[PDB]
């Protein structure tokens, strides 16, 4: 049972290496191999200081290994210390805050964005003191420095991309020389990505896959003489380290030597060397996913891929008899259950008695299942897969028969009547096959005559069918109310009220039962007949919300509604949608909250139980008859047991197919996935973390050499998250006293865009902070720490500033300051482009292509669009999905103006731009952010600055997670620019005038790409 | 979840 | 309802006269109900090979700014999916060639 | 301000965009708040609008907030010390149930600035040993210490700062067609805010219109 | 009557 | 919490708690907290006035009454040796203190 | 004041409440900020503590005068040596077994 | 900063002893010492196989130690 080995470093004779998130050494002389660091959390990479005494290394925390910071060890006497508080963000593919390389003097230089508004802005650090102080180099974003003969060697976007093999967009890799005290010039810029790099002797090693696979290269100090020195076939060579001498890495989950001097390549032996504990235990809630209730008030529930029938106390409860992934569990019967497996070949249906213990599972493959349902009498049930059909499984036989099949969309929104008759469900589909909205009409099937009836007309959104009890009515709810809502901040108006309930009687000449029709004054006693139903729908006396539930019962109507909120928190947060169950009286016609911070509801079979998931994370279940009596759903008085071998198999398997399930080119994922298969398997079963778990499923991901493959999420580590704290400020180590080095600022009359000391009335910038909360901090104390461990408070904070000037005030200490570091930035460079064009020109910045990006686009936009000139800065943009939104409002041409009486002028159209448009992106802008870039070309609102783009523009959709959480995406929908094709794909798009921000430019303080763009437009406003 | 979990394509 | 009634027989008429090769969009007035009923069709109607935009007997009002940015939206790519159809780039444009119909009642 | 006593007017500002009608007047009758209408271009299509004070004494004009948005409705305590008003400043999104589009609904926010410098947001519940105030009044960059109070972002039209509560006059997002063709009322709801719990509850429904006494 | 009665041109 | 011990209430709705051997001044909700600044071994906290709180620290030649006023800052700290207190109290004039030792000595 | 009531409840946790309306009661929240400390400090104080309480503490004066001096600098050698809390415990129990008498533990 | 050691065993040239709570083994033979195990809660006892291979562990959990298994 070998481990597997990765992250190497040498020096000498010594070796470490990362083995089961733990560091290791290695001694080439003995061959022993020790744990010399361990219980940190995940530790990803590890390099020896000059001596070859002190190791920095770089470990993150976070169940997702969200955050990260550095510690260094002394191998002398064994001595561990944590370096940094900055928490940096990080990410699988964005593993940022790492060490850089070490100066001359042997002191280490780190790579952070920790105080930068731009987690791509890894500014170089200079590390003092352990931490105490750190220094800027100004040499702009950087991932390596490295030293030769008095020259420094900047690797730009340098780490490894294992998840895009191949890759050639703007962002890759990228190295940079110094040849005058200052003066830089960029000597290795291939076509390919290049990272890694090293120096043995005069010469730049680094690895790339310029030929179709990793290898290791190298040029001299000019980027001149490439040579090739390696030819692997069977894994990419990984993360190079040196000592000088010879040269260090990983591939196939072992570590090699290659020595320059002898262009010789070698395997070091280490075998085994850890194998935990193969029986793990979870907290079943971590994750919990589909709860449902049963008959007798017991609960089924769904988690780490397992299924469980228990009572609400969690006191008696029961596991399916089912190897792992069950997907979904479902009320069968008195006694009975029905559930999705899911395996390798696809998704089939079971069934299990809890009661007597028996299980059948049928063999039928139902495709990818994303719902299912069984019929009140435990007949038949009813699925929906990604091939877009919906279908009934007999649950005597397990013969599937598709009713109907979409072209558009999944069949996920579906219902059975109480007789087992009709088949209610939403039907995806468009008017034109390039139509850029799908419509939804709900369609119901008979399953006597066996045919398909339409409950409405196919004009826009119709969902959530539901019959009543009785099988009479049929009710459902529809976005057709439509009715504008004002935009608050610019002209605009969108649908946010526009929901309303509808119902439709099965028999032809009966009423609409909500609107109260005397018996005696209805002549109704007809038979079913659901032809021309959508005629005889009506609406129920709601007001317009929005809904998405619809319960009719006896004598009432239960609605789930949901208040119209922003999507921020929801965007960047994973913050869920808060909505309330309303009870609408079908005499009295009034309305009422009976629940409400709910974000999920579910209703048991005869309608008398309610289950329910609140804001809080917790699962409730209440009568619907008293709402008032409800109980919290217990599931953690058990613990959840698994191999961790079994589940990581599953897993891998499970990321291989969705790869190459959903990759957007179906003949592509053929090969792809039939070719790789085997190769990342036989390394699974060295995988004994889920840290190793993820190296290897990401270079298989790295096998479709596409955009958009990610891991997010997943449970790695059980240590708590790396705490900051921050107050929005610089310091500075001026003697033995820190001082307010920059106090950073926004619009001070915005929410959370400035430091909180400015809420006391004053500028902190060049004050000395004393002390925090009684500690004296400065030369012998780490401000950073103090101020780790207030975070999320307020701290007494005593400051010195001009003569006498003492302050002692309680100050807020932050988790974060990012967004404020951000509209700092923006408005100094909204100044400066003000001060620069003489107020002749306006300024706007895109962080993103989400929900940050439209409010930033529009807090500036509204103001400066009307200047001459304008300068839409898209750099760093993260892309996302409204570019199109946006180059809508820059598309707007003024071609009028309003005269009033009284006032000034007014611009027509309103959201327009007054005069010339500049754009301004770099390798940083990408996906959305690569198809904004090119638009704005295309579409010719301007001229685009900057340098080449990201490059990737395959977008994803997930809807799928590993049995642990993670959540894995696919590149699924390929961007086709007409007139390019698809190919800005692993390209980018190049600006019409090029204009590299090199590292001389940072270091003389100056912006060039935002100079050339005010320049630019000085030049064309001359008529 | 909902019936109006929109489910648009993120670049 | 009469008012939607003949928009719909408008819209039947041009799609059967056309043979389903052309949209019909149209806009009563340039206030709360015109956005409401530019949108009821646009949806539906933007992605054929013509479309007809009867503004006829339209009342006036101030949304034709918004209106118009809609119909600026020229149409540049399409997003290509591993399973169902072609998504158009703005979601928001005109497929093909645009048409307009007005009146002396149209103010 | 026109004086009651003779009838002179005297003219505090003058708008260039549009009519100063939202403002108030502080209890010692010393300051005089009020939102200012103003556009960064002159054919700028949007019309900023930020809240001004007027100090009788000294007759200085102060900025109580910067002009990048739309800041209204101010209200003096009842003891002059603090400043209050709302803002659509808070951007956030939300997305069209129909068509692929965002607006901002519930942007609006309450915030408020203490009239003396190293005074602090009297809503934060700061311990008074903590903080040493007792200062006295200087509204230089009185935006500065500008300061949000710890409620929702919705959709506010007036905000009355109380002892230990604050009052808020609530709208619900809305269709505009019945206003539009039927004259339809806008339907809002009177909020309390409770400084101390931080609980808001509602005070009255189905309000058009709201006035204070003296 | 309230700070938010937008008051539009209308044509 | 883990190691909270002495929970007592203070003038303004704050509350004074010790841990661990340290002392805190803090509100309710726990957002603003003071330490009192005193080496280790706190082993009571109580009200000593408006602003004011008297506490007693141990060390390893016994205990000893101290002051702290968590406005001003400032925290004097007698040398007179109480012994081994095991409880304490101040007037509600913050004039004196009420102590009790294993000496069996009320003082 | 008489006007506050802060207490303990079988849960464990803090609450306060007035005495005028024992219905508001808030829970004491502390947790909020983390309590830091250094672990050689507090195992030096530890141990000296434990020392001085088995002197002060034994049945027999005259005894735990000569038996506490001699074995205070012998065990409180071992304490910086000490990085885990077992390790104090090592050495603490060794020092208190220097009493020769039952009933020395550590719970 | 030297380390409390306790609690050994040997067997041949390898010494196997506990230091902060985690399982540590040395070799006479070339002075080598290194953590074999650890993470597993506190260790009071270690005790080599006949063979000289696999070694029985006592480790005790729990915040005041309450409780023990091998």
């Amino acid at each position: 049972m070998p481990n597997l080995l990765l992250n190497p470093d040498i020096h000498g004779d010594r070796i470490i290496f990362v083995c089961c998130d733990d560091l290791w050494e290695h001694d080439l002389k003995s061959g022993s191999t020790r744990k010399i660091v361990s219980n940190l959390g995940v530790i990803n990479n590890a390099r020896f200081f000059p001596d070859g005494r002190k190791i920095a290394i770089r470990v993150m925390r976070g169940s997702s290994l969200n955050t990260a910071d550095l510690y260094f060890y002394n191998g002398e006497n064994g001595e561990i210390k944590r370096i940094t508080y900055f928490s940096g963000k990080s990410t699988g593919r964005r593993m940022f805050t790492d060490v850089a390389g070490f100066d001359p003097d042997g002191n280490l230089i780190i790579s952070t964005d920790a105080m930068q508004p731009f987690s791509s802005m890894t500014c170089l650090y200079r590390v003092e003191n352990d931490g105490i102080n750190f220094v800027p180099l100004n040499l702009g974003p950087a991932t390596h420095i490295l030293f030769a003969d008095g020259r420094r060697v900047i690797g730009r976007n340098t780490f490894e991309l294992p998840h895009w093999k191949g890759y050639r967009g703007g962002t890759r890799g990228k190295i940079w020389i110094e040849v005058n005290s200052g003066a830089f010039k960029k000597i290795v810029d291939m076509s390919t990505h290049v990272s890694s790099p090293v120096i043995v002797g005069h010469r730049i090693y680094f690895i790339t896959d310029i030929d179709g696979f990793g290898q290791i290269y190298s040029t001299d100090l000019d980027g001149k003489d490439l040579r090739k020195h390696t030819s692997f076939t069977d894994y990419y060579p990984r993360h190079l380290n040196t000592d000088g001498r010879r040269i260090l890495f990983s591939k196939g989950g072992s570590i090699y030597i290659f020595n320059p001097d002898t262009e010789k390549i070698e395997k070091i032996e280490i075998g085994d060397l850890e194998s935990p504990e193969d029986r793990i235990i979870s907290i079943p809630s971590k994750f919990a996913e589909d709860f449902s209730p049963l008959d007798g008030d017991l609960i089924a529930f769904v988690s780490r891929g397992q299924a469980f029938i228990q009572d609400v106390s969690g006191t008696y409860v029961l596991k399916v008899p089912e190897p792992l992934r069950i997907r979904y569990v479902r009320r069968g019967g008195d006694t009975k259950v029905a559930f999705i497996h899911g395996t390798r070949e696809g998704d089939f249906l079971g069934i299990y008695d809890y009661r007597t213990g028996k299980a059948e599972k049928f063999e039928e493959n139902l495709g990818n299942v994303f719902a299912m349902g069984v019929d009140r009498n435990g007949k038949f049930a009813v699925v929906a897969n990604d091939r877009f059909e919906i279908m009934t499984v007999d649950l005597e036989t397990g013969k599937p028969t598709v009713i109907e099949r979409s072209r558009e969309a999944m069949i996920t929104d579906f219902t059975i009547s109480d007789n087992s008759r009709f088949i209610a469900y939403g039907f995806p589909l468009k008017h034109g096959e390039t139509d850029g909205y799908v419509m939804q009409a709900i369609h119901v099937y008979d399953m006597e005559g066996r045919k398909i009836f339409a409950a409405t007309t196919e004009n826009s959104h119709d969902y959530a069918p539901a019959f009543d009890a009785d099988s009479k009515n049929l009710y459902y709810l529809s976005y057709r109310s439509l009715d504008p809502s004002p935009d608050r901040v610019v002209l605009n108006f969108s649908f946010e009220v526009v929901s309303k309930p509808f119902v439709i009687p099965l028999i032809p000449g009966s009423p609409n039962p909500t609107k109260l029709v005397p018996r005696s004054m209805t002549s109704e006693a007809g038979e079913y007949d659901l032809n021309d139903m959508y005629k005889r729908s009506s609406p129920i006396n709601v007001d317009p919300g929005d809904y998405r539930m619809i319960i009719p019962l006896e004598s009432s109507i239960l609605i789930y509604s949901v208040p119209v909120h922003g999507e921020f928190a929801a965007y960047y947060q994973g913050a869920p949608e808060k909505g309330v169950l309303l009870k609408y009286d079908v005499k009295t016609r009034k309305v009422t909250e009976v629940k409400n911070n709910l974000t999920d509801l579910r209703l048991s079979a005869d309608r008398k139980t309610v289950m329910v998931r609140k804001d809080d994370g917790k699962i409730y279940t209440f009568p619907l008859e008293k709402p008032e009596d409800e109980r919290t759903v217990e599931t953690d008085k058990r613990p959840l047991v698994s191999s961790i071998h079994e589940e990581f198999l599953q897993m891998y398997d499970e990321a291989w197919k969705l790869a190459r399930d959903n990759y957007w080119n179906e003949a592509v994922a053929k090969e792809i996935s039939e070719r790789i298969y085997e190769k990342y398997r036989n390394l699974v079963p060295l995988c004994k973390t889920r840290y190793d778990l993820s190296n290897v499923i990401v270079e298989m991901q790295g096998e479709y050499r596409t955009s958009h493959s990610y891991e997010m999420g997943g449970t790695f580590t059980d240590k708590d998250p790396f705490r900051s704290g921050r107050i929005a400020c610089d310091f500075k180590l001026d003697g033995d006293h820190y001082v307010v080095a920059k106090a950073y600022a926004g619009d001070y009359s915005n929410e959370g865009e400035k430091s909180p000391i400015f809420e006391y009335g004053i500028d902190p910038t060049g004050y000395l902070i004393e002390d925090i909360d009684g500690e004296t901090v400065g030369a012998g104390s780490n401000i950073y720490r103090v101020l780790s461990e207030k975070a999320g408070t307020s701290a007494r904070i005593r400051l010195s500033g001009k003569g006498g000037d003492k302050r002692d005030l309680m100050i807020d200490i932050l988790d974060d300051d990012r967004f404020i570091r951000y509209r700092s930035w923006v408005e100094a460079n909204r100044r400066y482009v003000h001060e620069r064009s003489k107020g002749t020109i306006g300024y706007i910045h895109i962080p993103d292509m989400g929900m940050m990006g439209l409010n930033e686009f529009y807090r500036l936009f509204i103001n400066e669009s009307s200047y001459q000139g304008l300068i839409v800065d898209v750099r760093f943009n993260g892309g996302g999905f409204v570019s199109q939104l946006i180059i809508e409002k820059l598309m707007n041409k003024r071609i009028g103006y309003d005269n009033p009486r009284r006032g000034t002028l007014s611009p027509y159209p309103t959201n327009s731009v007054r005069g010339k448009i500049i754009a301004i992106t770099n390798e940083y802008a990408g996906s959305d952010g690569d198809i904004f870039s090119f638009s704005f070309k295309k579409l010719g609102l301007g001229k685009l600055i900057g340098t080449r783009t990201w490059g990737g523009v395959v977008g994803i959709t997930p809807k799928r997670r590993l049995i642990d959480g993670t959540v894995l995406t696919q590149p699924e929908f390929a961007f086709w620019f007409r007139d390019a094709g698809f190919g800005v794909e692993n390209y980018g798009v190049d600006p019409d005038v090029e204009i590299e921000y090199a590292p001389h430019d940072y270091l003389s303080g100056k912006d060039p790409q935002i100079d050339y763009a005010i320049d630019a437009l000085i030049e064309e406003l001359r008529n | 979840t909902q019936k109006a979990a929109a489910e648009l394509t993120f670049f």
